[PDB]
Order: structure tokens, then C-alpha cells, then sequence
């Protein structure tokens, strides 16, 4: 009965393609004709942080938009005071291979994970002074790539086992596992309400998960190569995904199909990080060409370039107050742009 | 023949002080291997800043009317800078020889402090070689021999021996054969010798020469030429460094 | 005295 | 024996295909409205004066 | 004008000094990478030195060797191979008892990240390989194989086939047999050569 | 738990010498600045000395310069004070405290037990208007502390610390930076004020809150405490 179910799947795929096509009447690009362009923007490196010796792989901004976290292959996970470029903590790591970092919304905990297939959670407000490893989660058969905090008790991680998992830090078990992806996943972005997230896999298909129910709800496939990073629109109805084929794409979950694409003929380097701004007008996008590009999210046109990194930027993220954007490249340099 | 010297100081200053300033600026971002070039470029810049001082007097029929008390500080400063540059070149040669012959020992004990101490020792040696100009001239023997020895013969011998052993070891395994090393070594050695020999030989010639009023009027006419040749050497020293390393090009373009 | 540098 | 995975895949895709889809004009209009509504409170495309800039 | 930010600045300076000291202390050791197919004897060679990545640390003639064995995890090679850049050398391991190894070597030697790192190639199971060669020729494994059915010719052909999978002259491949525990000396010699090359290149002289 | 106990006090003849050792166990002593605080038998707390992490900076009070010496021993995790040239006014009970500094830290969080010294026979001044008020349980009362200089720094946060010394034990930190509640403190405590007039407001007073309260200026050394506002039951 394999042929019958295969034919049913093909027919249903044709039906969903027809439904998606029938829901499209006009592209966003021509609708955005009336919008005046944002114009060229110039961003200067207000602050530069110099405390790392190896390649920086990931970071996260604090909730108060003052505190940073750093993750590098040197084995050090430092927390920066962005305004005064100070160091408040320096947490050594058991394994020097680190691929992600996370900052808790409450500012109490910090998570980390890399090629050791284990997510480590540190308590930064211990009564005994220094920061210690509060918990240690090990339930994946592959490297972790992204970690995000729902609450102080829940963490969602993206690993190399082609699955996404939701943990309960109080006891450290698999509360819910998310299966369905056929490739490695290295993208995570939780919606502002923190009840729904989207992850980007290597099969050129980012899927829309559900934290409560535990099952996938929507599947978006418009890319051609692996997904390197994903971000969620501040509204919560759209999200942007950066792939390895040197292009970014803006999907919408309510319309459940493409809206616009961001590509340039001169750009050949693949995307590494993608983020938005407070209003969603600007789409910051890291590149492997040692620079970051600022795209007009509505006009699908380039607005400016923020260069100044010797090596490729492996991380990028704007502040919660939308006052600065921080980029960290492989040259162990973090720069704050305002 | 003094007009040729005029042209030589002019071209030396022009192809010098911008390049020396640029090299100092880029190297100031130190990189244990960059401390040696930083010190050498600082000495070069300090020596080159005084070139117009020498260029004015030769236009003034070899007269020094700048200041009675300034006739003891500028020649001493330029002599100290030249000797510091020579000793730093010798120290870089010794450092390269040690880093080639002792890959492990020169890796566990290597650090910025050792390089800074070596540079300070070289500067102290230059100052000790220069105090004769501090304490034996006024406004208007053994010092020449010791300066000749310990500022041209010993550093040249160290350069030659260190580079000979370095190339002999380097051109012995296919993993580190290369071609650039021989070219840069031969260029720097031949440039140093061919531009520092006339200065030293004329210095000693106007040093023993028992009769103050002899038939040596030619070497007085060639002293300015020899000093100018030494200045060409001092100016061209930061050319090999900028040409050899493409990292210099990358840093300059980035900065 | 020597008439110059040296 | 391996048909269980394919059956689960086809069931999940059948469940996913029954979602409600809104017109792209509505989605574009909503994105436009949200982007222009909060464009005043975005210090990135609007240069904040150095007096109130924390990284001055 | 800092009221009590002076104490925070002092703490930051202490943290920076500690980080600099740790970086200086941790830059002296040399990092080596391990590759090879499944059950290729790389674990055997690691034991001869006496869950994703396993780390082995030892010392030999005042030089700390760190060995990274990665084959314990199954994922996409290119998804994490960039994390292993700047490694001094790749210690490839080949078992002469079993074309997958050839394909892996060809894919890893021409990688963009490993365009300059030296490859140390070890051939294991020499004795049983010789016994198998005496038992039967390797024409089944290599349909284009020509020559005698001896041991030296077969080993030379295998070494040439492995070594003919690179296109960068600047990258050198060292080859040796194993299975006196003196391969550590070979690794030390290769790493000293690599250290000399790196130092000369960093000095602007190479 | 964190333990911080001092020893070395006793009877001292006028002009004698002594040593005070504050032994710490339970926390990373190598990264905490440590003060010494002296309290007279019938007066408020007074500052003595201070050391930084790694013995970087040493600070002293006005009337204490050149009198004693304070040192740290990280291997043994002990703070030392050199009791030298004891005058008639040096007789009091001494405390040792934790003073970790970083962005968001809470200095003076933990206070030592105390040792008694017995001897035979520009600075910011902070005044507390009231000295003692009755307070029935379940009522709301506010205590006031007024400074001399403006404690609101240019960086944004003002430095005002509120301490509570329960009768019979060491003082405990209540409020730091006059806006943040210390760890392990009930939410019924609150603090407010602006520039120079500060106040701490308590609601639903319980029997465990009777004691005395102190206000300290941490803007610049030396740190000056207050006279103290006393609360009494009924």
C-alpha cells in the first residue's frame, strides 16, 4: 500500500500548492511602491569589545539592553557591560567547542552548548559569589546549535539530530520533542508572546512548531540551500530566514507562503545571521563577506552597509530597546553600532 | 659632488618619513614579532626627523649657526638612533635564528616581555656607544675604533652567521623550502653592507690620520656622501618589511 | 677639533 | 515495515493542509500598517540625537 | 568621573589579566585532529600514545599534544568542520583490511578550510595486510592494478593512490606505516616542521 | 550556608596592640572586597577600613589614617586588622562584611558576628531627623534620612543603603541604591526619595521588624552612616 499513500501524499501536495497559489493575488513589492525609501543610513562603531582571543560564534543581548553574553572556541563565556565596555563575569567552559549562547529574560541564568551534545545552564546570581553550572542537560545525539529561554524553567534547543526539544530545567528531562525535519537544524526564534516558535533546517524548509500542543503546524519551503539562521518579525505574523545561497527570504505564517526575497547579484557569500529592528523596517543580515547588510524589509532594497570586520560575522543581534546592533566576527571582535 | 648628497638627503627624507610614520602607525597595534619592527621604525623616524637639520648646514657652506647649545644634542641624537637601528637589526637576526633553530624552546618562553627587554638592552648599548659624543665635543682615538668594532663588525658578523645558519637549516626539508627567504636575506645583508661600509671606513680614516692638515681633503669632501648613503640604508630598511609581508598590506588597507 | 660630525 | 513513517508523514501533511489562508493583500496591508505605526519609536532608521544616545 | 565604577573597572582589569594569562598558558599546546573510517584503528593509535568529541591529552619532549577524535558523532561534516579550523595537522588513519576512505580523504584534503593544514597519513594493520596480500591480490579492490603480487608494490600503490588526492603544492602529506610505538616521534617531527613553517610565515621571512 | 566570623577581641591596655581576624567560609573570598565596621556600645555604626579584590586599593576613614593596618590572605581566607595605638575612644565592637562590586551587585549583603575591644581609662554627613517612634503591629510607618550632598550621581543611580540592626544581632542589608530590595527581604519594605531627602516606608509591621535603621552614603569614601532611627513595640 506504499504506492497508494505516496499517490495520496502527491495529490495533497498538489492541492496545497494550488491553495497557496490561489491565495496570492499581488506581491508585496508592488504594494510597497507608494512607500518612500528609507534612504542611505550611516552607522558608526560606537563601542568595540576586546576581550576574546578565538573566533566568536554566538551572542545574546540582555533584557535591559545593557548586558551581553559572548561565546567563543577559546573556552571563555564572558558577559559584557555594553555602555562602559566592562567585564562583569568570565565563565570557563568544560568543553571549548561552543556553537551557541543564550541570556535568560530575567537575567538570572545563562545557557551554552556546542559540539559536546550537552546544554549547560549557569546561575549568575548565586549566594556564594561566583557563577556555577546550575544544571546540565544531555538528551541529544548531535551537536546543539541554538538555545533559547522561554522562562527561567524552560529552554528550547536546536540540535544536530534533526529534532528540536523542550526541556524542564527543574528536573532536566525531555518535556516535549519536535520531530519532522529531515536535516540538521541550526535556527531558532520564539514569538514575542512565547508560545510558538519556528526553526530552520538544512533541507531548505523552515517549520512552524507549537510549544503547547507539541506538533508542527506549517511548513515553508522557498530556499535552495541549507538554512544558517532565522529571525521572527516583531509583529509575530512574519519571519525572515537566511540561507547559504546568498539570499534572505521573508515568509508570512498567516498567508503561509512567500512575501518577498532579498538578493543581490554581487552577493555570493551565504547568510550567517538575520535580525530585525523595533519597527521591522530594517532587516539586519550578517554575511560571510566580512560585512553586514541592511535591507529595507518592505522595499526589498539595500539601505546601507556596516563593514569593519576582518573575518566573517558569525553572530548578530539588535537590542530590545532598538538602540544598537551588535555584530561579532571570527576575529574575536564585538562592535556596537548605533 | 655635494649636490648629489643634497639630492640624496632630499629623496631619503621624502621616501622615508611618510613610510616610517605609516609603519609606526600600523605596527602600534601590537604580536611579539611586531615589537622588533616597531622599535626599528621608531628609531628610523627619530633619525629621519633630523634630516633637514643636516640639509640646512650643507647649504650654508658647512656652517652650524643654529645654536651654541644645540651643537651637542642633535649629532648625539642621530648617532644614537643609527646605532640603535643597527643593534635592533642584529637583534632581529638573532631572534629569527633562535626561532628557527629552537622551535620548542623559543615557543614556551617567548613573550612580549623578552622582546621589550631585548629592545631596551639594544637602546642602552646604543646610548653607551653614543656618550662619547655627549662628553667630548664643544660648540664652535679609541672611541672611533671601539665604535667601528661594536657597531659595524660584530653586528654584521651576527647577521651573516645567523642568516647563513637559518638558510642552511631551512633549505633542508621539503616542508619548509620556500624561495622568498633567500631573496630577502640576501637583499637585506647586501644592502646593509654596501650602504654602511663607506661611513665606517671614512669615520676611521678621519680618525687616525695623524696630521690635521694632510692630503686627505677628499675624505672631508666625501663625508657628507657617506652619511647620505647611511641615510639611504636607514630609509630603505622599512621597505623590505612592507614589501615582504602581505599582512602589512591588509592591515594598512583595513586601517 | 674635528670640523663637524664624527 | 517502513510504511509507518510514510503513513505518519501523509497524516501530518493532510492535517497541515487544512489550515485557513488569508489573502496576500491583507497580509501586506497588515505588515505595512504595523511598520508605519511603530516607525516613530525605532531609533535605527531615525537618527537619535546624541543627547539621548546611550553610546555617545 | 567615577564614584564606585572604579571598583568595577578594577574587577574588569583583573578579569582581563586572568584571561590573558589563561590564553598565554593555553596557547603553548598543539592541537591535532583525527579522521578515518569506522574501525580504522585510530582508537588503536590513540591507545598506543598511552559523547560527540573525545579529547586526549599527553606530552612528548616538552610539548603538549591534544588529539580530537570526532568520528563518534553522525551528522553533516560541513556543518561543523569549520569549527576545527586552525588545527595544526590532520592525522588521517587508514586500515589496510577493508574506497570510502579514499573518498573521505579526497573530500577533506580539498576542503576550503583545510587548504593549508598538513595531513599526517597513517596506514595500519601492516602485518595482516601483508598476510592478505600473500593470500590474494588486491585486483578486486583496484581494477586497474598492475604489477606483481608482492607486498612492497601493493603498499606503494596504496600510498600513491592516497597521496594522489591533493591539488595544492603548498600542502604536504606525510606517510608512514604502523602496527615500537615510535609513531609519536613521526608526529613530533611533522609538528616541529609545521611549527617552523608557521613561525617563519608569521615573521614575514618565509 | 555562608559563614563570616571574626575573632581576636579582648581587654587592651591604653596604647596597646592586638590583632583581629575575620574568618570566612562558604563563599569565594578571593573576589569580595571586605570592610571593617565599628559600633560604639551606645552609638551608631562607624567605618574603619576597606580592602579591594586582590588587595588592589586600601581606603581609610578620617580619624583612622596611620592607626591600623588591614591585610588579606587568600590562601587562608582571612581578613586581618592591626590593632595599634588604641586610644580611649577605640573601645567598641567590630564587624567584617562582604562588598562585591559589579553592575547589579549588592554590597554589604552579609555582616559578621562581632568582636569587642575593651580599653581602660568635606566628609558627607547624613542626619536622621527622628530618633524613636512607637509603632503598633499592623500599622504603616516611614523613616527618613537626609543627606548633605546630592547623592544622585551623573551615571544615573544614586547611592543610598538602608540597614536594619535587630536587637541582639548583627545588622542586615535591607535596601541598596534606595530602589532595590535585598535578597531574602520581604516585599513589605520599600524605599523612595530624590537627591537629598530619602525615606524608607514599611507596611504591615510585624514583631520581627522592631530594631534600629541606618542610612549610609556610598557615593565616595569615607562611608558615613547615620545616627539611627529606633522602633519600639506598642
Amino acid at each position: 500500500e506504499l504506492d497508494q499513500l505516496r499517490q495520496e501524499a502527491e495529490q495533497l501536495k498538489n492541492q496545497i500548492r494550488d491553495a497557496r497559489k490561489a491565495c496570492a493575488d499581488a506581491t508585496l513589492s508592488q504594494i510597497t511602491n507608494n512607500i518612500d525609501p528609507v534612504g542611505r543610513i550611516q552607522m558608526r562603531t560606537r563601542r568595540t569589545l576586546r576581550g576574546h582571543l578565538a573566533k566568536i560564534y554566538a551572542m545574546h543581548w540582555g533584557t535591559d539592553s545593557r548586558l551581553l553574553v559572548s561565546a567563543s572556541q577559546d573556552g571563555k563565556l564572558i558577559i559584557w557591560d555594553s555602555y562602559t565596555t566592562n567585564k562583569v563575569h568570565a565563565i570557563p567552559l568544560r568543553s571549548s567547542w561552543v556553537m551557541t549562547c543564550a541570556y535568560a529574560p530575567s537575567g538570572n541564568y545563562v545557557a551554552c552548548g556546542g559540539l559536546d551534545n550537552i546544554c549547560s545552564i549557569y546561575n549568575l546570581k548565586t549566594r556564594e559569589g561566583n557563577v556555577r553550572v546550575s544544571r546540565e542537560l544531555a538528551g541529544h545525539t548531535g551537536y546543539l546549535s541554538c538555545c533559547r529561554f522561554l522562562d527561567d524553567n524552560q529552554i528550547v534547543t536546536s540540535s544536530g539530530d534533526t529534532t528540536c526539544a523542550l526541556w524542564d530545567i527543574e528536573t532536566g528531562q525531555q518535556t516535549t520533542t519536535f520531530t519532522g525535519h529531515t536535516g540538521d537544524v541550526m535556527s531558532l526564534s520564539l514569538a514575542p508572546d512565547t508560545r510558538l516558535f519556528v526553526s530552520g533546517a538544512c533541507d531548505a524548509s523552515a517549520k512552524l512548531w507549537d510549544v503547547r500542543e507539541g506538533m508542527c503546524r506549517q511548513t515553508f519551503t522557498g530556499h535552495e540551500s541549507d538554512i544558517n539562521a532565522i529571525c521572527f518579525f516583531p509583529n509575530g505574523n512574519a519571519f525572515a530566514t537566511g540561507s547559504d545561497d546568498a539570499t534572505c527570504r521573508l515568509f508570512d505564517l498567516r498567508a503561509d507562503q512567500e512575501l518577498m526575497t532579498y538578493s543581490h547579484d554581487n552577493i555570493i557569500c551565504g547568510i550567517t545571521s538575520v535580525s530585525f529592528s523595533k519597527s521591522g523596517r530594517l532587516l539586519l543580515a550578517g554575511y560571510d563577506d566580512f560585512n553586514c547588510n541592511v535591507w529595507d524589509a518592505l522595499k526589498a532594497d539595500r539601505a546601507g552597509v556596516l563593514a569593519g570586520h576582518d573575518n566573517r560575522v558569525s553572530c548578530l543581534g539588535v537590542t530590545d530597546d532598538g538602540m544598537a546592533v551588535a555584530t561579532g566576527s571570527w576575529d574575536s571582535f564585538l562592535k556596537i553600532w548605533n | 659632488g655635494d649636490v648629489a648628497a643634497l639630492i640624496i638627503y632630499s629623496v631619503v627624507f621624502l621616501v622615508g618619513v611618510p613610510g616610517n610614520a605609516l609603519v609606526v602607525w600600523v605596527t602600534a597595534f601590537e604580536a611579539v614579532n611586531a615589537i622588533w619592527f616597531l622599535n626599528l621604525a621608531v628609531a628610523d623616524l627619530l633619525s629621519c626627523l633630523a634630516l633637514p637639520v643636516l640639509f640646512t648646514t650643507v647649504l650654508n657652506h658647512n656652517y652650524w649657526y643654529f645654536d651654541a647649545t644645540a651643537c651637542i644634542v642633535l649629532p648625539s641624537l642621530i648617532l644614537l638612533n643609527m646605532y640603535a637601528s643597527i643593534l635592533l637589526l642584529a637583534t632581529i637576526s638573532a631572534d629569527r635564528f633562535l626561532l628557527v633553530f629552537k622551535p620548542i624552546w623559543c615557543q614556551k618562553v617567548r613573550g612580549t616581555g623578552l622582546a621589550w627587554m631585548a629592545c631596551g638592552v639594544a637602546w642602552v648599548l646604543a646610548l653607551l656607544l653614543t656618550i662619547p659624543s655627549f662628553v667630548y665635543r664643544e660648540a664652535y682615538k679609541a672611541v672611533a675604533i671601539l665604535r667601528l668594532m661594536v657597531g659595524f663588525v660584530l653586528p654584521l658578523l651576527t647577521l651573516n652567521i645567523c642568516y647563513t645558519f637559518l638558510l642552511l637549516r631551512t633549505w633542508s626539508r621539503k616542508a619548509t623550502r620556500s624561495t622568498k627567504t633567500l631573496k630577502v636575506v640576501m637583499a637585506v645583508v647586501i644592502c646593509f653592507f654596501i650602504f654602511w661600509l663607506p661611513y665606517q671606513v671614512t669615520g676611521v680614516m678621519i680618525a687616525w690620520l695623524p696630521p690635521s692638515s694632510p692630503t686627505l681633503k677628499r675624505v672631508e669632501k666625501l663625508n657628507s656622501l657617506c652619511v647620505s648613503l647611511a641615510y639611504i640604508n636607514c630609509c630603505v630598511n622599512p621597505i623590505i618589511y612592507v614589501m615582504a609581508g602581505q599582512g602589512f598590506h591588509g592591515r594598512l588597507l583595513r586601517s | 677639533f674635528k670640523p663637524x660630525a664624527x | 515495515a517502513s510504511i509507518a513513517q510514510a503513513r505518519k508523514l501523509v497524516e501530518q501533511l493532510k492535517m497541515e493542509a487544512n489550515i485557513d489562508r488569508i489573502k496576500v493583500s491583507k497580509a501586506a496591508a497588515d505588515l505595512m500598517a504595523y511598520c508605519e505605526a511603530h516607525a516613530k519609536e525605532d531609533p535605527l532608521l531615525t537618527p537619535v540625537p546624541a543627547s539621548e544616545n546611550p553610546f555617545r | 568621573l567615577s564614584a564606585e565604577e572604579r571598583a568595577a573597572l578594577e574587577r574588569s582589569k583583573a578579569i582581563e589579566k586572568n584571561l590573558k594569562e589563561d590564553g598565554i598558558s593555553a596557547a603553548k599546546d598543539v592541537k591535532l585532529l583525527l579522521l578515518g573510517a569506522d574501525n580504522s584503528g585510530k582508537s588503536t593509535i590513540v591507545k598506543q600514545m598511552k559523547t560527540g568529541i573525545v579529547e586526549t591529552h599527553f606530552t612528548f619532549k616538552n610539548l603538549h599534544f591534544r588529539l580530537f577524535d570526532v568520528g563518534g558523532q553522525r551528522s553533516e561534516r560541513k556543518k561543523w568542520i569549520h569549527c576545527f579550523e586552525d588545527v595544526t595537522a590532520i592525522i588521517f588513519c587508514v586500515d589496510l583490511s577493508d574506497h570510502e576512505s579514499l573518498m573521505l580523504f579526497d573530500s577533506i584534503c580539498n576542503n576550503k578550510f583545510f587548504i593549508d593544514t598538513s595531513i599526517i597519513l597513517f596506514l595500519n594493520k601492516k602485518d595482516l595486510f601483508g598476510e592478505k596480500i600473500k593470500k590474494s591480490p588486491l585486483t578486486i579492490c583496484f581494477p586497474e592494478y598492475t604489477g606483481p603480487n608482492t607486498y612492497e608494490d601493493a603498499a606503494a600503490y596504496i600510498q600513491a593512490q592516497f597521496e594522489s588526492k591533493n591539488r595544492s603544492p603548498n600542502k604536504e602529506i606525510y606517510c608512514h606505516m604502523t602496527c615500537d610505538t615510535n609513531n609519536a616521534q613521526v608526529i613530533f617531527d611533522a609538528v616541529t616542521d609545521i611549527i617552523i613553517a608557521n613561525n617563519l610565515r608569521g615573521c614575514g621571512l618565509y | 550556608d555562608v559563614q563570616l566570623v571574626e575573632s581576636g577581641g579582648g581587654l587592651v591596655q591604653p596604647g596597646g596592640s592586638r590583632k583581629l581576624s575575620c574568618s570566612a567560609s562558604g563563599f569565594a573570598f578571593s573576589s569580595f572586597g571586605m570592610h571593617w565596621v565599628r559600633q560604639a556600645p551606645e552609638k551608631g555604626l562607624e567605618w574603619v577600613a576597606y580592602i579591594s579584590s586582590g588587595s588592589g586599593t586600601i581606603y581609610y576613614a578620617d580619624t583612622v589614617k596611620g592607626r591600623f593596618t588591614i591585610s588579606r590572605d587568600d590562601p587562608k581566607n582571612t581578613l586581618f586588622l592591626q590593632m595599634t595605638s588604641l586610644r580611649s575612644e577605640d573601645t567598641a565592637m567590630y564587624y567584617c562584611v562582604r562588598s562585591i562590586y559589579y553592575y547589579g551587585s549588592s554590597p554589604f549583603d552579609f555582616w559578621g558576628q562581632g568582636t569587642t575591644l575593651t580599653v581602660s581609662s568635606s566628609d558627607i554627613v547624613m542626619t536622621q531627623a527622628t530618633s524613636s517612634v512607637p509603632v503598633t503591629p499592623g500599622e504603616s510607618v516611614s523613616i527618613s534620612c537626609r543627606s548633605s550632598k546630592s547623592l544622585l550621581h551623573s551615571n544615573g543611580n544614586t547611592y543610598l543603603y538602608w540597614f536594619l540592626q535587630r536587637p541582639g544581632q548583627s545588622p542586615q542589608l535591607l535596601i541598596y541604591r534606595m530602589s532595590n530590595l535585598a535578597s531574602g527581604v520581604p516585599d513589605r519594605f520599600s524605599g523612595s526619595g530624590s537627591g537629598t531627602a530619602f525615606t524608607l516606608t514599611i507596611s504591615r509591621l510585624e514583631a520581627e521588624d522592631v530594631g534600629v535603621y541606618y542610612c549610609m552614603q556610598h557615593l565616595e569614601y569615607p562611608l558615613t552612616f547615620g545616627a539611627g532611627t529606633k522602633l519600639e513595640l506598642k
